[PDB]
DNA sequence: TTTTTTCGATCGTATGTTGTAACTATCTC
DNA sequence: GAGATAGTTACAACATACGATCG
């Protein structure tokens, strides 16, 4: 299994094709670009048909097998594309894929698109069989740290002069949405033939389309950025996520912080992290939080979290978002009147 | 508007024009027939922006010129429900149309006729006349080979070609090809067009087995057919139909003369043995002998041995049961001829006597 | 007679549409340079010009003179498209027909060449209501579109569409029309219609529009009806007061400044319109909580509460936090004791009086 | 004995208690000729939404013409009073809220009115319509045929999508005052020849909140 | 067969109902004067006889002799209603028929004339358990139904019903029975049933009843 | 225990037994079916706690007496899968049952027979026998008026009344009533019972017009029907049924005699424009004159005029066309007699030839 | 090297599978 | 040339999957 990234796939395609291609990831833009590049190279090499299928319980595997076995009159070397479900293949789908790869032919070129497989899903007979003669491209959305580099590279590839302020604005507005950012770059290039982009020019034609996850909100709270946490919370509320997921995601981290603070009186932080198997990349951040919050805090937060949970799950109230915003401000170093805690 | 006709005369044209109309139309007016009385004749028009059917009926009673639209299903039901021999008198007043028959009276809503869409006039290029039997044979010979549903638009339709004094119909779906040709009797310029599936179905229903010749006109992007008092107009799907001659085998070195009935029985037995989907049936042909084995996944195989007239070297190849069965059924003769080159190559099938109809099947990899 | 003010003044040229400069400039440059995408998707709020811009683009994409950003408006194609009865322009209301069969037929119709136009444009409106199978069919048709077929999509909730369909089309997002542009458009329309007006009435109408030109035109028509063929400050103010439904913020503002008669007048006005008292009380609680959080951090107030941003920000700036906390506590107690009050209105009035001119005595841990 | 509520439904703009602003707006619109194609009525229960809607529909289709003071005696007025007019399509959205019903309703809106000059659709309990039903009406509301008018009545307008609210002129009815209710009750009892006392009328008006029904 | 005292002693006439004097007087006056309404809503605590009052009113409406406040109790209609097999009396357990489809089916049969009775009576028990859509569907027909149909509603939680329904019904509030009335009824029933008893036991039972006869 | 039988005889009784059994058994015992080999016959019984179906097949080949249970789905699949003419052998080996289905041996689980809830002792309150034709006629003529789903649970069935020497069937749903009666030549006590709609449908499907008579037994709480070698047992509603006599109008005076075919055609033609939701029509009756009117929401009107033999006063009455059409279809007579009293009263319908069957329709008041 | 949800009851839309009845076409009397 | 039987198509009923609202 040759593992690669979207930024280096072209050379491999220039080197030569293979029996099958795996496009696993989360970002849609990178997956679509890789699929288009692979299809273009295959068409240039002499591939004509472009059969596509979406994996579903109603899908008929007999037709796929017949296509893989039958031969066309005035065409050869057909290509097959599969769209896996978001959850991933199950045991029945695993057996179907095993049969399909058993019927795999050299002329047939197989492409699979979908989310990355978990530890259990990735370990399968069909996956192991394909690994011998497969190339997998990992398409993971870049994080906030790496986004400016990607934006600068894309702008340079398009022959555009992008300022630092413009790059920062584009990163802030379209964080987590590469497709929207690419379309915005295309629109900006179309608007200005000269290709010189300044801060006012980009500002006049940019909106908010950022996409976040609860983990980003929890990390923002831990670091202590009030504005970022509030923006993430507003974006998540507008998206329409379930508050219970946010509460459960925050509960584990809050309980871990409380336990460490209680046990940090007479124990080094490294020993506690090793005991709790805290991930290395987070360790420092965690420590920072453990230093910023006093012991009186992390008890009011727990009380407010419990009150919000009871309000949501008993009274079916609609004021959960306001309480979440209050708790977010509380986690950051702010006074808080303590009337809203209702302690 | 005002006219009066008989039930029997008006019963069949309504059924003919009500065919394409159905379901929920994109616009409400598309769901209504258009009736025009003029020049001592009544014209009924029904269209759906892709096909148009026009019927004409002669009037032998006093009337008045006019034009208006009326719902299709309700009018057809009213006409059908009335007793045999009843005389239908139709008139228009205000925004309503009154239909009277004996002591029965009905009022139906209508819409202005100025808003009814009509296909733009066009100049024909190739005009000719054919017997109904010729077109029936051509369509029936090369209809089942059309693609039921494919992204490639050209595969959905059928290729009608005029060359010299020959009319040819070609139908393919990427795995089968069917070509038929018949002599019209007059010379026409070379010209090929593609007709959609709906047009083919409409043409098939248009023929009634009578002796009336049908007149066909073909233009830049439209095809029109006159059959007695029925006029059918359709649009042509644009594209580039793949050439049929080149995909034919260049020089099959192996020939096989077989009995059509025996092959049909053997393939039926194999299908009963091979009802399980996936894979097909493997045939091994040797000198004056043939063996058939059902290679469905792991079901019991009962080999069928038959005697044929084969002179080439022995060879085995797999094929799809449905494709060969349909090809054999299309050729309704007693004996057939098959031409092939090797295991991996398209095989041609035709009748022992008539070479007008030919079929090409690509073997499935075993 | 007179048609409808909104329906009559639909823009028919790129110079008539007000605002949305970026979208218009991008479309004009793309048409001029020949860079035309295979699918467009217009998004935004209601009554901003999505359908109008789509129709203008369709008109300019099939003009007899040629592909241009300034269609003549006089040739046969332009006139027919204006009348909405052009042969090639196949406009489909996706909301009315969402089942797979209708979309299947419409997409199968693409196989035919255009009759009397260089392009055959499909204008699908309200695309978010299509079925899943309809989306699958549309994606299958849109993966490899013909060269003579273009798709125009208008939607208000783009997030409903699948990612696959979004990735295949260029998305243009429209913004709010702002107060000044709406006011100028209303002034121009009224001047063209020969109707008397006053600047303050137009300013009030623009403020009440809330970034929607269609709403502004509807309110202008209603005011003209109420004003007996003219627009006047008093008539528009009375109309807005009748339509005003923000009694919670007004009550909070009156209470915070220690006013009694104003609170009684607001309570009577709220009682005049059918309103649930508990809903009003919880709304006031939410407003006070938002003000407190804004005082804690200026970024608390999001973009959702843009209409009343200024007043809430001023209240947060001026009112000390302790008063906000006390008002929140007393109103919470009032909400708690509301169901046992003799009457909902009487309970609300009592709680307002307590928050206005009273102070509870806290238990104060004595031991 | 027909109940008082059904018997004493207003039949003219002079028989409606209160609601001065909406009546004045409708009268001015009908007199000046500036007639919209989508009206929405909001307010608390039993304040005269359906009553004024029916009065407006009768005024539009009156034989004498389009006037703010319908005769109340011509055939159209009589039929509308008896609730059997052919051009007044009254729909109970609460009973028919499925999308297919809306599709069927909209499929046959192009046809001209049978006898009246306008074909008025009066939908009641609009808030009960499904989301798909709401979406299906947007295009028709925006650009209906010249001979079609939509009248909508609901109790909680906040349940409707903002898109629909922007397409129609909104009128909000206010709860009636105690004095108005007392005067109406006194007039009705006098017309019915029933003994009454001021104290009883005062108590009934107090206990009626703001709904005259 | 044997039946418990609760169901066996259900009142069968307006003279067998204890208390609720105002409600009975109002019903009798309405029946006598001919002022018949099409929506009655009996509300109150439990075990006071809402269902019994509704059944007696329905029996009086559909009596062979005529619209009378004192049903005979012997004609075919009265005994048929008592047995519960009367065709034109539709008793709907709203606690088990909350779905909108059932209500829509019910409201589509209101346009047919009654089979044998002069009125088609719908007696909905525990109407507070219906869904919101059911209430909204009812509203239109309940506002102005045909002349041959009457609606009777019985509930113990009038707060659940939306104000729209309450605005178009005649509401009758049933008071809780006093201790003396309960004791009198208990002693009467025991004397009729030939059961020995003592005054103190009856007083204790009446006190413990908490105003509910059931 | 051990028995071998041909597939042809075994097939079809098994289908009938498995009929009542559904996909979801909800209990291990109810999923299986009870097979009992006794004397020289095999009895297969299947129940779902509501209805029991038992079939008996005489066996001539050697067999071992016994009684056990076998899964229904597995046995059905085994019997269906085998080719034509196969002979099936079954033997109970200990806990398991071995079936020699052709050349393939299958194993099935066996459960104790004592746990099968099937009736053992039967007591009949009444019992008789009659030809299948009478039962089929009565059920066909009375079922269409039976209710489907209503609050009044006693109206969701069919009332069978043995009165004197005749048998009567009554059905109603609160909007129309159907009554039929026929003699049987046997004296029976007065006895009325209610059969649920599902049991009625199953009994109707059971009949096939065979000459063999049908035996009917009615017990305290159950009804049993024996036809040929099949027995079907069902339970009773037990909810009392209103007497039909009071439903019928008393002293009807207005009488209309008309032709069945003419009335059917007129109603069918008028129903085209009738409102789809309600399907309401209006009838105006005058001296030898019947005017039928139908309207539509969009003001589409249909009118019909019929000549009949009427002598009463003028009348106007509304109706539901569907019920009238159903009554006319079920009547199957040359002449139709309609009896009515006023414009708000029920209307009775029968055939002038005989009064064996009667129907009542309640007018739609508007 | 990842991690991640309350439950019951009710309403609405779209697609797929199975069974029964009615209409049309073909064969034999 | 007409009537009866069998096969094909259309309509109604039942089951499964997905999305949304209120307590
Ligand atoms: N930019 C604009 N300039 C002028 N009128 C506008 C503009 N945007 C919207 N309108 C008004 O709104 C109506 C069209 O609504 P539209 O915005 O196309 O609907 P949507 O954008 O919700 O699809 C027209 O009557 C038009 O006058
Ligand atoms: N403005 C009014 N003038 C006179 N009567 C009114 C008025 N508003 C309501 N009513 C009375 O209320 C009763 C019901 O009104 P209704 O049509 O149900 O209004 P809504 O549709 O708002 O419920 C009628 O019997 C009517 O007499
Ligand atoms: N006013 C009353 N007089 C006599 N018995 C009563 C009275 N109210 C209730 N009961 C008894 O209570 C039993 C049940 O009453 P029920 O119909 O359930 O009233 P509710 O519907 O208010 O619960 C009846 O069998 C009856 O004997
Ligand atoms: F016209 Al809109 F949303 F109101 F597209
Ligand atoms: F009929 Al209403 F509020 F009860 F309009
Ligand atoms: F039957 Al009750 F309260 F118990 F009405
Ligand atoms: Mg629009
Ligand atoms: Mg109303
Ligand atoms: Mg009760
Ligand atoms: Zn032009
Ligand atoms: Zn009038
Ligand atoms: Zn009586």
């Amino acid at each position: 299994m040759i593992r690669l990234y979207p930024e280096q796939l072209r050379a491999q395609l220039n080197e030569g094709l293979r029996a099958a291609y795996l496009l696993l990831g989360n970002d849609p833009l990178l997956l679509q670009e890789s699929q288009d590049a692979v299809r273009q190279v295959a068409a240039a090499q002499g591939f004509e048909e472009h059969h596509t299928f979406s994996i579903d319980p109603n899908t008929d595997w007999n037709a796929i097998f017949s296509l893989c076995q039958a031969m066309s009159l005035f065409a050869s070397r057909q290509t097959l594309l599969l769209l896996l479900p978001e959850n991933g293949p199950n045991a029945a789908i695993n057996e179907q894929l095993l049969t399909l790869t058993g019927l795999l032919h050299d002329d047939l070129l197989l492409i699979v698109r979908g989310n990355k497989l978990s530890k259990a899903q990735e370990n399968a007979a069909w996956f192991t069989a394909l690994a011998n003669r497969s190339v997998q491209v990992t398409c993971q959305t870049p994080e906030q740290a790496q986004l400016p580099r990607w934006v600068a590279a894309r702008a340079k590839q398009l022959n555009l002069e992008l300022d630092d302020a413009a790059n920062q604005v584009l990163c802030y507005c379209y964080e987590g949405n590469l497709l929207a950012l690419a379309q915005a770059l295309e629109r900006l290039s179309l608007l200005w033939p000269d290709g010189k982009l300044t801060l006012p020019r980009v500002e006049q034609a940019v909106n908010d389309a950022a996409h976040f996850t609860p983990f980003h909100w929890v990390d923002a709270l831990l670091m202590g950025k009030s504005k970022r946490a509030l923006h993430i919370l507003q974006q998540l509320r507008l998206e329409g996520s379930e508050p219970v997921i946010l509460l459960r995601t925050l509960q584990r981290e809050l309980l871990l912080l409380v336990n460490l603070k209680r046990q940090s009186a007479h124990t080094p932080l490294r020993a506690l992290f090793d005991k709790h198997r805290v991930w290395q990349n987070r360790r420092g951040m965690m420590g920072e939080a453990l230093n910023r919050l006093s012991q009186t805090q992390l008890r009011q937060a727990v009380q407010l979290l419990t009150r919000t949970e009871l309000t949501l799950k008993q009274d079916y109230g609609q004021s959960v978002w306001a309480e979440l915003e209050g708790l977010s401000l509380l986690l950051c170093h702010k006074p808080l009147a303590d009337v809203f805690i209702d302690g | 508007m005002k006219f009066t006709v008989e039930r029997e005369h008006l019963l069949k044209p309504l059924q003919q024009v009500s065919g394409p109309l159905g379901g929920r139309p994109t616009l409400p007016i598309l769901g209504n027939l258009l009736l025009q009385v003029a020049d001592g004749t009544l014209s009924l028009t029904g269209t759906d922006l892709e096909m148009e059917m026009v019927a004409r009926v002669a009037l032998v009673q006093p009337h008045e010129p006019g034009a208006t639209t009326v719902p299709a299903r309700k009018f057809f039901d009213i006409c059908r429900g009335l007793p045999e021999g009843a005389e239908i008198a139709v008139q228009l007043e205000g925004e309503r149309m009154l239909v009277r028959s004996g002591r029965s009276r009905f009022s139906l809503s209508t819409l202005p006729a100025a808003d009814f869409p009509n296909l733009d006039d066009w100049q024909s290029e190739v005009e000719f006349t054919l017997p109904q039997a010729t077109m029936k044979r051509l369509i029936e010979a090369t209809q089942f080979s059309m693609a039921h549903q494919d992204v490639r638009y050209y595969l959905n339709g059928m290729l009608f070609e005029t060359e010299g004094e020959e009319l040819r119909t070609v139908a393919t779906d990427g795995h089968r090809l069917a070509v038929c040709s018949m002599p019209i009797g007059q010379s026409l310029p070379s010209h090929s067009v593609i007709v959609p599936r709906k047009g083919v179905i409409e043409l098939m229903r248009m023929l009634d087995g009578g002796d009336n010749p049908l007149r066909v006109q073909i233009g830049s992007n439209n095809i029109r057919a006159h059959v007695g008092d029925f006029i059918f107009t359709s649009k042509l799907v644009d594209g580039r139909f793949p050439d049929y001659r080149r995909v034919l085998p260049k020089n099959p070195d192996k020939h096989l003369e077989a009995g059509c009935d025996l092959l049909k029985q053997a393939f039926a037995r194999a299908a009963i043995l091979s009802n399980e989907k996936f894979r097909g049936v493997r045939l091994y042909v040797s000198e004056n002998q043939l063996k058939i084995t059902a290679n469905n996944p792991e079901q019991e195989e009962a080999e069928e041995i038959l005697d044929v007239t084969y002179s080439g070297a022995e060879m085995e190849i797999g094929f799809n049961v449905s494709y060969v069965l349909d090809v054999l059924n299309a050729l309704k003769c007693e004996n057939v001829r098959m031409m092939l080159t090797d295991s991996v190559s398209s095989v041609q099938i035709e009748d022992a006597a008539s070479q007008s109809a030919a079929y090409v099947v690509m073997p499935m990899r075993l | 007679s007179y048609q409808v003010l909104a329906r009559k003044w639909r823009p028919q040229t790129f110079a008539d549409v007000v605002g949305q400069e970026h979208v218009l400039t991008a479309l004009a440059n793309g048409l001029s340079l020949g860079r035309i995408h295979h699918a467009y998707l217009f998004s935004g709020t209601r009554g901003v010009g999505k359908t109008s811009i789509a129709r203008l683009l369709a008109k300019g994409l099939n003009c007899e003179t040629g592909i241009t950003a300034t269609p003549c408006g006089v040739c046969d194609n332009c006139r027919e498209i204006e009348q909405g009865r052009f042969v090639d322009l196949i406009e489909i209301d996706a909301a009315s027909r969402t089942k797979v069969e209708d979309t299947r037929d419409l997409l199968d119709n693409v196989q035919y060449a255009p009759a009397r136009g260089r392009f055959k444009v499909y204008l699908i409106d309200e695309v978010h209501m299509l079925s899943r199978h309809s989306f699958n069919a549309l994606l299958k048709t849109l993966e490899e579109p013909p060269e003579h077929v273009k798709f125009l999509l208008a939607t208000t909730d783009p997030q409903k569409l699948p990612v696959t369909i979004l990735s295949r089309c260029l998305q243009f997002h429209l913004k709010a029309l702002d107060v000044e542009q709406i006011r100028h458009q209303l002034e121009h329309i009224l001047n063209e219609e020969h109707i008397a007006h006053e600047p303050r009435a137009l300013q009030l109408l623009a403020r009440a529009a809330e970034g929607s030109l269609r709403d502004a035109l509807s309110l202008t028509d209603q005011a003209i009806a109420s004003g007996d063929g003219q627009v006047s400050t008093q008539a528009v103010s009375a109309m807005l007061g009748t339509l005003d439904d923000d009694q919670a913020l007004s009550l909070v503002e009156a209470m915070v400044e220690a006013n009694g008669e104003r609170v009684m007048a607001l309570i009577n006005e709220a009682a005049a319109r059918g309103i649930e008292w508990e809903a009003l009380l919880v709304e006031m609680l939410g407003l006070l909580h938002r003000i407190a959080m804004v005082q804690l951090s200026p970024a608390a107030l999001g973009n959702d509460m843009a209409a009343i941003e200024l007043r809430m920000r001023e209240l947060a700036r001026t009112i000390p936090p302790t008063d906000i906390q006390l008002y929140y506590q007393t109103l919470l107690i009032g909400r708690k004791e509301l169901p046992y009050a003799p009457d909902r209105r009487m309970g609300v009035e009592m709680t307002l009086l307590r928050a206005l001119a009273f102070h509870p005595r806290m238990p104060l841990p004595e031991p």
